[PDB]
């Protein structure tokens, strides 16, 4: 079968259970695209109004209170799941909306007397990211790569393929989340190894042990914690702050709402701050109103206190890792690399725990928040698309001007067989000799970088300054052969210069 | 073998001509997209700064609203000057916000719309048309049509009767 | 005929692949120029914001520093609370400024620097070396290592 003639762009959509992400391969690196409101993440919430609407994203979380029986949130827990299943039976009680039984025994969702399958909700979210990717691209995107968790069956993969197809999107291939993380971290072009993927920070925790034999990733074992995630750390810090404030003054912010929101945002800011700084402080002036007057919150929080608050949660990420190591039939010495994914894999306690569990220093070369989407974009670009061709300059060149300014005639990062032309005027009125000095460098001063050669153009008709025009054309050809010449329309007398070898003294002179 | 080799060479020539045309289309697309991105980064680009200073503006407004407006007399000469300084600072910060496109969202009696307002409760209000916003708990902000922070409203609800 | 066909095909293939390589090289340079332009636009916007934003902090600092610390007592509950709230709001303002690269400039007792400091006046001071700041009149600000507004400062002269 011949070439597919893709002639299109492949986007890597990370269809998350709470927060999604879309990334595209702009040049040599995967670039994550931002939606309309400037955020780098589209919440996976779909809600329908009374008459008809398809509010997806933040405009669907915001209106959730006025529309509690129609907003579908975190529907990735019901994809490809039969209605008469333990997971759906446990989930139906908690979700305010009505999960109904379909004709083919599939757990569907209900909205204003219209039947929606869990694939269709994800299809609508995929339409949202397709719009937010077409906005950046300019032209429509047809082929895409969507990621699924490593514990998904083949039926769930088929369901996600259908969800991608429904949203006018021919799904290229369904990838694993650990495989996408490994691709983003750059372990695709590596020899045979065994690695483990630490996914903590989202709404769930997942640990998967991979294998990179023959350049293809094979999943060995998967495990994790269902009821553990990055929200519990924030909740623990919030509860500690509330209790400390109540002890300090005597007012509990639990009955408050605006004060609770301010305290929650300050707790998130401090928690994100308590990863590169030892000590932090939380300032929230005019937090609450009391008969005695306004009350201000001022807490000094150190790293040790934060580590002691959430120590139980991090401890809970130890048994699943050991079980995954046991089921993978590899001890702590087989694992040759550790992949960190998720938002909560930044605090040094989590990294220390991971190193203790695996015996290796975890790799933190890629922002763990958006590694899955970046890996999906990279794999989509490599698999189909003329991007690998582009996969395969410490100094530049310039000339001398009358004012001494190092004009940049040619760019730094330019291929050798490139010809460019530029016209220049005479120095002063009545001038008859035009001199051009060739130098190599990046600073804006010809003499402060190098001194290669000098050639003088002799013979020009008399004219007032600014009227004569001299065209400078560079004819660098082949590889390493430099042709520097100046052309003038006045007299047929030009000059040549060699400048074939430059920058021989490659040392710290630039530095 | 020479004939089939030349046929393959001609097919490769056609493929590389098509690829060259695709590259020209791609660089034109990059030019247009670069223009759009430069314009957007000209308009926005103060998004993080404004989203951080919203809380400073809220604190200053609360400070202006918290003094009981009774002890600012000549009996407390130093308190009066502090209040005047706070008021001047609040006015100056609201003047700086307005210059750079920051428009506070205060829908006192407007119609609810999820793109800009975040609902906080659905309390029914008698005498008010259903679907309108009863009160604004916090005035949201938006710059150049991009809602930085929604206005936390309370949407009225149709009466159960 | 056929022999010349191979030569012409090789020449055409070489020209086409070189033109393709040049077309692909234009995309990369254009992309780098676009990234530079976007970053410069972002820098210009943030600078325009900060230049007008400095005055709010200056006015608030003057207002809070107007009151002395002698009369801030518990028998004036409407003034101690307001002063504490304003000081904490100033701390928050400075934290947000320094979070986004806007660095303050409080060079008390430091060596005079023409680029980062403005000499309001010259006056000899006993016990202090000449050319070293003795007092600060207005606090300047720096953005990403560049002086957004020089600090109006005093320089010790020679007696």
């Amino acid at each position: 079968m011949a070439s597919e003639a893709i002639k299109g762009a492949v986007v890597g959509i990370d269809l998350g259970t709470t927060n999604s992400c879309v990334a595209v391969m702009e040049g040599k690196q995967a670039k994550v695209l931002e939606n309309a409101e400037g955020a780098r993440t589209t919440p996976s919430v779909v809600a329908f109004t009374a008459d008809g609407e398809r509010l997806v994203g933040m405009p669907a979380k915001r209106q959730a209170v006025t529309n509690p029986n129609n907003t579908f949130y975190a529907t990735k827990r019901l994809i490809g799941w039969r209605y008469d299943d333990p997971e759906v039976q446990k989930d139906i009680k908690n979700v305010p909306f009505k999960i109904v039984r379909a004709s083919n025994g599939d757990a569907w969702v209900e909205a204003h007397g219209k039947l929606y399958s869990p694939s269709q909700i994800g299809a609508f979210v995929l339409m949202k990211m397709k719009e937010t990717a077409e906005n950046y691209l300019g032209h429509t995107a047809k082929n895409a790569v969507i990621t699924v968790p490593a514990y998904f069956n083949d039926s769930q993969r088929q369901a996600t393929k259908d969800a991608g197809q429904i949203s006018g999107l021919n799904v290229l291939r369904v990838i694993n989340e650990p495989t996408a993380a490994a691709l983003a971290y750059g372990l695709d072009k590596s020899e045979d190894k065994v690695i483990a993927v630490y996914d903590l920070g989202g709404g769930t925790f997942d640990i998967s042990i991979l294998e990179i034999q023959k350049g293809v990733f094979e999943v060995k074992s998967t495990n994790g914690d269902t009821f553990l995630g990055g929200e519990d750390f924030d909740q623990a810090l919030l509860r500690h702050i509330v209790k400390e404030f109540k002890r300090e003054t005597g007012v509990d912010l639990t009955k408050d709402n605006m004060a609770l929101q301010r305290v929650r945002e300050a707790a998130e800011k401090a928690k994100c701050e308590l990863s590169s700084s030892v000590q932090t402080d939380i300032n929230l002036p005019y937090l609450t109103m009391d008969s005695s007057g306004p009350k201000h919150l001022n807490m000094k929080l150190t790293r040790a206190q934060f580590e002691g608050i959430v120590t139980d949660l991090i401890r809970r990420t130890i048994a699943p890792c050991q079980k995954a190591m046991q089921d993978a039939e590899v001890s702590k010495s087989d694992i040759g690399e550790v992949i960190l994914v998720g938002g909560m894999t930044r605090m040094p306690k989590v990294q220390q725990t991971v190193q203790d569990l695996f015996g290796r220093a975890p790799s933190k070369a890629v922002n763990p928040d958006e590694a899955v989407a970046i890996g999906a974009a990279i794999q989509g670009g490599v698999l189909a698309g003329d991007v690998t061709d582009v996969l395969l300059t410490p100094l530049s060149l310039g000339i001398e001007t009358l004012g001494g300014v190092f004009t940049k005639l040619i760019n730094r990062n330019t291929t050798i067989p490139t010809k460019k032309s530029q016209v220049f005027s005479t120095a002063a009125d009545g001038q008859t000799q035009v001199e051009i000095k060739v130098c190599q460098g990046e600073r804006e001063m010809a003499g402060d970088n190098k001194l290669l050669g000098q050639f003088t153009l002799i013979g020009i008709p008399p004219a007032p300054r600014g009227v004569p025009q001299i065209e400078v054309t560079f004819d660098i050809d082949a590889n390493g052969i430099v042709h520097v010449s100046a052309k003038d329309k006045g007299t047929g007398r030009e000059q040549q210069i060699v400048i074939q070898s430059s920058g021989g003294l490659s040392k710290d002179d630039i530095e | 073998t020479l004939l089939e080799e030349k046929v393959k060479l001609e097919e490769q020539l056609k493929e590389t001509v098509e690829k060259y045309k695709r590259a020209l289309a791609d660089t034109e697309n990059l030019r247009q997209r670069s223009q759009k991105l430069v314009e957007e980064a000209k308009l926005y680009g103060i998004q993080a700064f404004c989203k951080d200073l919203l809380e400073v503006a809220d604190v200053l407004e609360k400070a202006t609203q918290c003094v009981p407006k009774e002890e600012i007399k000549d009996d407390n000469p130093h308190l009066k000057n502090l209040y005047e300084g706070l008021v001047m600072t609040e006015v100056q910060i609201q003047k700086v916000f307005t210059k750079h496109g920051l428009l506070k969202l205060n829908p006192v009696g407007a119609k609810f719309d999820p793109a800009e307002h975040e609902a906080l409760f659905h309390t029914p209000v008698e005498g008010k048309e259903p679907g309108t916003v009863a009160l604004v708990s916090k005035v949201g902000y938006k710059l150049h049509g991009r809602t930085l922070r929604p206005a936390l409203v309370g949407v009225v609800k149709e009466a159960s009767a």
